[PDB]
């Protein structure tokens, strides 16, 4: 099927370019529906418009963000890029790339999302993020702590998807430190203690981290 | 020997309608087609009797570039063998036509948010068009069995009907500027030659 | 500009009938389609309505959308109301010069739901914490309607009111609430007391957990 994926520095100092590509699978950027979209929306906030370009070279783009907002398509790669230069605070929000319907009688039709990635605009020297394991009725609950790590999006996918239920992921704290920390259980057996090993996988894409623990 | 003025052609501000498309004979000139393939890439780049991998090898001895805006749903009426309304009391090309279509999207110069009506084309005629016939009349056409001498009767119409060519409009309705190359081969004489 | 508004929040109980307006601060609403998109916390936006009367395969028929040109504004009606449909909603239309423009969202509460009970769980500091000189306790929330929940710590002779990090409570993929209590703190303090008891306040009554640094 047609599916959207984002990609790009999860992280971008102040005043500096904020780049990312949305790679489009199952559909190049052609005659297909002749518009491929980028729309934004903060944390706790709603949706932004960005803008949106034909494969013809045709871009449309926000009256309130015409000057920073930079868009380019390449259909070699069946890859349009997004360029948001001079970042502000304000900036922070998940950007989605969406295609836009076109072959009806009038632009509609936002039908293919994709799942967004969170951008901060903070340089808040970026470490590396923690693990720590936690020690754990018919069944039994336990997960490992996360702990220091400033980019918010982060995956705690047991078993790299396997055993999901039961599987619970806490929302991130902000600490007074500046960092974050997550705590992801896990409700499992009481007759499996002995087996089924508990190796809790993490994958950090900003920093290219990924750490397995008991 | 010298370039053609077929990026002047292409990049033009101002663009004819269909039904009084413009005419410019290229001529004394090297004729170096590679400068077609700098703008965005075409809608439609269907090329009759001759091929687009070597346009620069031929030579022609006549360079006629056809620019009129059409409507998106109605750029396949412009092809040797169409029937349409476009092709019929607009623009008609010939059986034996020897040359490129181009088109290509302009939805960001030729739309505008209040309607662009700068842009009109003709509805119904008594006849066809001949090939390369244009037309620019703008007597109103009558219908039924009585006259309408020029007034707009219960089934008298104008023979003149404006795009719409509003930007939030489909693929199909959006702006397309065309440009017809007709190229008259070698038929007597050598006269614009490609780069050699 | 054609900045749509749309209401804050709005609630009703479940299979009753709910509207959502959708008035356009200018231009007009019938120039341009209307589209309303279903966006659930922690999830991409999804296409419910389209072309105004249209409704894509899949979506369940609650959902139908209507045009009211004599106000110059749309209206989502909802016939039924149930659990999977409390999320944001969104109707997006466009401007005369190609600029799309969204709503300002609409948060969908269903009043309906009965009370829940929070599900408090606390674990003790790793080894490898330990070893590094320092512990932080984590203290677990979940399964709570109400999202009022505190959270309290005592340490077995007085409450405990160092550095303590509160998870602000968010939705559920099931329609329910979570939080979460960091309480760190030195080994040395950890093992020179007898218990500690992370305190949940729930509305009226609370759980507790009353966990020794004993092993």
């Amino acid at each position: 099927q047609v599916q959207l994926q984002e990609s790009g520095p999860g992280l971008v100092s102040p005043s500096q370019t904020l780049s990312l590509t949305c790679t489009v699978s199952g559909g190049s950027i052609r005659n297909e529906v002749y518009y491929w979209s980028w729309i934004r929306q903060p944390p706790g906030k709603g949706l932004e418009w960005i803008g949106y370009i034909h494969y013809s070279g045709n871009t449309y783009y926000n009256p309130s963000l015409k000057s920073r907002v930079a868009i380019s398509v390449d259909t070699s790669k069946n890859q349009f890029s997004l360029k948001l230069n001079s970042v502000t605070a304000a900036d922070t929000a998940v950007y989605y790339c969406a295609r836009v319907s076109v072959g009806g009688r009038l632009v509609s039709t936002f039908d293919y999302w994709g799942q967004g990635t969170l951008v901060t605009v903070a340089s808040a020297s970026t470490k590396g993020p923690s693990v720590f394991p936690l020690a754990p009725g018919g069944t039994a609950a336990l997960g490992c702590l996360v702990k220091d790590y400033f980019p918010e999006p982060v995956t705690v996918s047991w078993n790299s998807g396997a055993l999901t239920s039961g599987v619970h992921t806490f929302p991130a704290v902000l600490q007074s430190s500046g960092l974050y920390s997550l705590s992801s259980v896990v409700t499992v057996p009481s007759s499996s203690l002995g087996t089924q090993t508990y190796i809790c996988n993490v994958n950090h894409k900003p920093s290219n981290t990924k750490v397995d623990k008991r | 020997t010298n370039l053609c003025p077929f990026h002047e052609v292409f990049n033009a501000t101002t663009f004819a309608s269909v039904y009084a498309w413009n005419r410019k004979r290229i001529s004394n000139c090297v004729a170096d087609y590679s400068v077609i393939y700098n703008f965005a890439p075409f809608f439609a780049f269907k090329c009759y009797g001759v091929s687009p991998t070597k346009l620069n090898d031929l030579c022609f001895t006549n360079v006629y570039a056809d620019s009129f805006v059409i409507r998106g749903n109605e750029v396949s009426q412009i092809a040797p063998g169409q029937t349409g309304n476009i092709a019929d009391y607009n623009y008609k090309l010939p059986d034996d036509f020897t040359g490129c279509v181009i088109a290509w999207n302009s939805n960001k110069l030729d739309s505008k948010p209040s309607g662009n009506y700068n842009y009109l084309y003709r509805l119904l005629r008594k006849s066809k068009l001949k090939p390369f016939e244009r037309d620019i009349s703008t007597e109103i056409y009558q219908a039924g069995n009585k006259p309408c001498n020029g007034v707009a009767g219960p089934n008298c119409y104008s023979p003149l009907q404006s795009y719409g060519f509003r930007p939030t409009y489909g693929v199909g309705h959006q702006p397309y500027r065309v440009v017809v190359l007709s190229f008259e081969l070698l038929h007597a004489p050598a006269t614009v030659c490609g780069p050699k | 500009e054609f900045m749509l508004t749309q209401p804050h929040s709005v609630s009703e109980s479940p299979e009753m009938t709910v509207t959502i307006s959708c008035t356009g601060s200018s231009g007009s609403i019938a120039d341009n389609y209307v589209q309303w998109y279903q966006q659930r916390p922690g999830s991409a936006p999804t296409t419910v309505i389209y072309e105004n009367y249209q409704r894509p395969s899949g979506v369940p028929n609650r959902f139908s959308g209507s045009i009211d040109s004599s106000s110059n504004s749309a209206s989502l009606t909802i016939s039924g109301l149930k659990t999977e449909d409390e999320a944001d909603y969104y109707c997006q239309s466009y401007d005369n010069s190609n600029v799309a423009v969204f709503g300002g969202g609409t948060q969908l509460t269903v009043l309906g739901q009965p009370k829940a009970a929070p599900s408090v769980t606390l674990f003790p500091p790793s080894s490898e914490e330990l070893q590094a000189n320092k512990a932080t306790l984590v203290c677990l929330i979940s399964d709570f309607y109400p999202g009022a929940v505190t959270v309290a710590w005592k340490a077995d002779s007085s409450p405990v009111k160092a550095g303590v990090e509160t998870t602000t409570p968010s939705k559920q993929s099931n329609n329910k609430y979570a939080a979460s209590s960091y309480l760190s703190l030195t080994p040395e303090q950890w093992k020179s007391h007898r218990s500690y008891s992370c305190q949940v306040t729930h509305e009226g009554s609370t759980v507790e957990k009353t966990v020794a640094p004993t092993e």
